[PDB]
RNA sequence: UAAACUCCUGAACCCGGGACGAAACCCCCGACGAGGGGACUGACGGUACCGGGGUAAUAGCGCCGGCCAACUCCGUGCCAGCAGCCGCGGUAAUACGGAGGGCGCGAGCGUUACCCGGAUUCACUGGGCGUAAAGGGCGUGUAGGCGGCCUGGGGCGUCCCAUGUGA
RNA sequence: GGAGCAAACCGGAUUAGAUACCCGGGUAGUCCACGCCCUAAACGAUGCGCGCUAGGUCUCUGGGUCUCCUGGGGGCCGAAGCUA
């Protein structure tokens, strides 16, 4: 099977191309606890169709450009600027913690 | 606000029955409640019922002791021995059936989630599931 | 610490100090005598201890004790080394293996001789 | 090798009587029924209050002692009898019961197993008709025991065979006197054995 | 009539103007080896007399066991102070794994298959008087089923 | 009982036989296939193994204050030395050196070095923070973690069955 | 800005000595504004929030049918329990 993941898209800055921010989430090794962890994924998008906030889809194939091996599958829901915001506030914490 | 209703339940059943109350109150719940069913079927407690304090859902919740005792110190030995949250919230526990653990070599309960309901550990070993565990009485 | 405060940050592996660059771990290092010195103890103790400050092959200069009765070692010695420090003298974290190279073993010694290195004596044997 | 050295003399030290030397470990003296107290020149003193460790170390040099087997071999069948299946106190003395050199001696072809040993080893001896020289060998239950033919003339062999006229022999073993053949039915339960050894602190010295 | 074993005699000692002056204790176990164990602690002036006055002591304070064959009906563990104590059953041919102080208890009460662990502060004392309240505290399906009834 | 000594066996060593590992490739019949027949081939090795004869024929190393199984006499006098930790030695040392004796292992026994253990002494199982090491000087609040009661939908976690994989 | 107090410092005592304790002076400083510093036995040496488990007694501050009852806060003694 061809590895189908689900996430959002969180960036469509470049051409035929989004990012997407997927969660993946399990019992850690030791403590137990189930915890969160998530990764984006270059995927491309040949009609520019899909935009910000949008929940796809993403499909393992055949690679596209270095580092672009997935192609969007399918939408699943438009919105979700709330996840996008999630991640974009996420990234400006960033200049608070240098010197 | 109250993080994990069911440790609170267990805990105020702990600690009533640590000063020998002949009931406690505990903010109803169907998932409570169906804990409640197991305790008292395998004999912890009396039984539970249904009230309203200040016209608010509870269980009121029965208790059962020993009888009184002899020498210095009568007080009666304890039916719950020992009762205690296994999953919470800070770190949910899950078992398959073959690693539901023998609470006691069996003189004590597991209490368990599963999709077939609430269970004990005998109950679900035989019923062939497992599923969060709960807690553990003796 | 709460779990997730494991998660985040996890424990901590303790690293274990070594008691003895002999370097290498290696069991035992060569070297050459330097000063033949006599020591006195502390602490407690009294007497005058016989040590070797010793030039190794593993780079090191250090000094080691020289055990047994008594020795035959003075100033271009060659010698082994084993590890194994003193306690009673200070810096002193090796013993000499007698029986080896220039460090010949104990003479007369009956009892624990196979340390000491000193061979079967022969006459009710 | 196996001990070699004076005998009748743990006879002393642990206690008990063992039967290391068969005929006279046997008859006014194990040297035990001289002298009852350990060897040296403390022997007769006032023993000190044993610690835990010192029994258990005790029990099980008596129980090694017996067989006259090393520590290494003993060690090792303790460890195969604590794999194995059932009570781990009797397997190991199963096993124990089960070395050629034993049951040759438990069949009366030899008055000791030091001696048994010895006959096992010079080829006297033969399980199933093959022979066979390893005093270390597991007989295991339906197995002929034989002295061998060519061995039988031996003084030895018949004086062991003509006391063996009357006797006895334990459950687990049979024997056909004449023939010079005994046979191992099965393996001895620790009631079967009047061993001087509770073997439970035998396991207990083998835990640290 | 018990058996009678001493775990720990210890000397103890007062300040007194012009010098120390020693007191003893012995901490005897007594039992039968067959559900029956006491623990007694004992002080005087002279060893002699601290060992018998525990022995008594002991016999003054006994308990049921719930043997179940050589072992016990299941695994407790018990706090006394900083001492803990853990008691677990065992199969036959395990023997009693255990130091020193459980042991000699686990030993008179006929316990003869059990696995062991001192957790915790390791002072005897402590860790017998941990043992006795684990024995103590034993219950079977037996006792467990009455007390469930109603 | 150890020795001496008395019977008994017979490692070494000497004599004799003597391998399995090798049936194919190839050749012949059949058809150059199936099937059948035939011949060669051994480094290890004159070894393993079998048979006859046959000699009482190696014992060492560590330890004996407590932890830890094993104690006495001499020598020595805070010296010489021992020492894993506690600590021994200053004229009665079971702690040093030797003797006798004893304990433990045994073609080994000790040493040093390294890993895990004990160490629930990084604690998930399984620890702690008033005075022992440990509550941030206090707040505000971002990310994150966690989340009361009732109903319905989805089935990501979770649980179950079957199956592929885990050489 | 500066009354009083007072590191340093200038003197007087005390002392074996006295770079101190005692006495007499005395600058920074202590005061104000603005800007820094960011420490402490910054202590309850006790993180925040929530629920649960006898009472008694004194106190501050609300409400009630004001002998007594019922909130919020500060103390003391103490059930169960915990603690080396
Ligand atoms: N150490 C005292 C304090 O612990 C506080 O938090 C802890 C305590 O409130 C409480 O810990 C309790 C303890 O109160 C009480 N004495 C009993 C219990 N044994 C402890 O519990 C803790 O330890 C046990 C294992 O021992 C765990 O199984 C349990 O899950 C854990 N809560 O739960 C917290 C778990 O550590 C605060 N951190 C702080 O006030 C201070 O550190
Ligand atoms: C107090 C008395 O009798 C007495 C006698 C002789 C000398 C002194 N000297 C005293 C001396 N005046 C001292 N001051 C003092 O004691 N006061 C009560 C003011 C001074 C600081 O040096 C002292 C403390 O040293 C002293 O008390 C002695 O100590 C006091
Ligand atoms: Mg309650
Ligand atoms: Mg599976
Ligand atoms: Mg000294
Ligand atoms: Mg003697
Ligand atoms: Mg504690
Ligand atoms: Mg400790
Ligand atoms: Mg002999
Ligand atoms: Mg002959
Ligand atoms: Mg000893
Ligand atoms: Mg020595
Ligand atoms: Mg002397
Ligand atoms: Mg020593
Ligand atoms: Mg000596
Ligand atoms: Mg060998
Ligand atoms: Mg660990
Ligand atoms: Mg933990
Ligand atoms: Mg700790
Ligand atoms: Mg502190
Ligand atoms: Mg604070
Ligand atoms: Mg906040
Ligand atoms: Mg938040
Ligand atoms: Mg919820
Ligand atoms: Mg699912
Ligand atoms: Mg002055
Ligand atoms: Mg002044
Ligand atoms: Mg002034
Ligand atoms: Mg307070
Ligand atoms: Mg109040």
């Amino acid at each position: 099977p061809k590895k189908v993941l689900t996430g959002v898209v969180v960036s469509d800055k470049m051409q035929k191309t989004v990012t997407v921010l997927v969660e993946r989430q399990f019992p850690h090794p030791l403590y137990g606890k189930v915890i969160k962890r998530s990764k984006k994924y270059l995927a491309h998008d040949p009609e520019e169709k899909y935009k910000l906030g949008d929940v796809v889809e993403i499909i393992e194939s055949r690679p596209i450009s270095k580092r672009k091996r997935f192609r969007v599958l399918r939408l699943v829901e438009s919105g979700r600027m709330d996840l996008v915001e999630k991640y974009l506030i996420r990234r400006q914490n960033y200049e608070s913690l240098s010197k | 606000m109250l993080t994990d209703p069911i440790a609170d339940m267990l805990t105020r059943i702990r600690n009533a029955t640590r000063v020998y109350k002949e009931s406690t109150d505990v903010p109803a719940s169907r998932f409570k409640e169906e804990i409640l069913r197991i305790l008292a079927r395998e004999g912890f407690i009396k039984g539970y019922e249904r009230v309203d304090v200040d016209g608010k859902p509870y269980l009121r919740v029965y208790l059962k002791y020993g009888p009184r005792r002899q020498g210095p110190d009568p007080r009666p030995e304890q039916v719950i021995h020992h009762i205690r949250r296994i999953s919470k919230p800070g770190r949910r526990v899950y078992v398959g059936v073959k690693e539901i653990p023998r609470v006691r070599r069996g003189l004590g309960i597991a209490i368990l989630s599963t999709s077939k309901g609430v269970l004990t550990d005998r109950e679900a070993r035989k019923l062939g599931v497992g599923g969060e565990l709960i807690c553990e009485v003796w | 610490p709460t779990i997730n405060q494991l998660v985040r940050k996890g424990r901590e592996k303790v690293r274990k100090k070594s008691k003895v660059p002999a370097l290498k771990g290696a069991p035992f290092r060569r070297g050459v005598c330097t000063v033949v010195r006599t020591v006195t103890p502390k602490k407690p103790n009294s007497a005058l201890r016989k040590v070797a400050k010793v030039r190794l092959t593993s780079g090191y200069e250090v000094t080691a004790y020289i055990p047994g009765e008594g020795h035959n070692l003075q100033e271009h010695s060659v010698v082994l080394i084993r590890g194994g420090r003193v306690k009673d003298l200070p810096g002193v974290r090796y013993h000499i293996v007698r029986g080896v190279y220039d460090a010949a073993g104990v003479k007369d010694r009956k009892k624990s001789r196979s340390k000491y290195g000193t061979k079967k004596p022969k006459e009710a044997a | 090798g196996r001990y070699i050295g004076p005998v009748c003399r743990l006879c002393r030290r642990e206690g008990v009587k063992l039967y290391l030397k068969g005929e006279r470990c046997y008859s006014p003296k194990c040297a035990m029924e001289r002298r009852p107290y350990p060897p040296g020149q403390h022997g007769q003193k006032r023993a000190r209050r044993p610690s835990d460790y010192a029994v258990r170390l005790r029990e099980k040099q008596k129980l090694r002692r017996i067989y006259g087997i090393s520590e290494r071999q003993f060690r090792n069948l303790f460890e195969e009898a604590s794999k194995k299946k059932g009570v781990t106190g009797s397997v190991f003395l199963g096993l124990l019961e089960s070395r050629l050199d034993n049951v040759v001696y438990r069949l009366g072809f030899a008055v000791s197993r030091r001696q048994a040993r010895q006959l096992v080893r010079h080829g006297h001896i033969t399980v199933n008709g093959r022979r066979v020289d390893l005093p270390s060998y597991r007989v295991r239950p339906g197995d002929e025991i034989a002295v061998a033919e060519k061995s039988r003339n031996l003084e030895l062999i018949r004086q062991n065979l003509e006391a063996m006229k009357g006797r006895k022999v334990g459950p687990w073993l049979s024997l056909d006197v004449e023939g010079m053949k005994g046979k191992f039915l099965r393996l001895p339960d620790r009631e079967d054995l009047a061993l001087p050894v509770n073997e439970q602190l035998v396991i207990e010295f083998y835990s640290r | 009539d018990f058996e009678e074993k001493m775990i720990l005699i210890r000397r103890t000692a007062r300040m007194q103007a012009g010098g120390r002056r020693f007191r003893f204790g012995a901490l005897v176990v007594v039992g039968d080896r067959q559900g029956r164990v006491g623990l007694g602690f004992g002080k005087a002036p002279e060893v002699p007399l601290a060992v018998q006055k525990a022995g008594y002591y002991a016999r003054r304070n006994m308990v049921e066991v719930p043997l179940q064959n050589g072992t016990i009906p299941h695994e407790i563990e018990v706090e006394f102070g900083a001492s803990k104590i853990v008691l677990k059953p065992a199969a036959p041919g395990t023997g009693v794994i255990a130091g020193a102080v459980p042991r000699a208890i686990l030993e008179l009460a006929g316990v003869t298959d059990i696995l062991t662990k001192e957790l915790g502060s390791r002072n005897p004392i402590n860790i017998a008087y941990a043992t006795m309240e684990a024995l103590r505290q034993l219950r079977t399906k037996a006792d467990v089923e009455r007390l469930r009834k109603g």
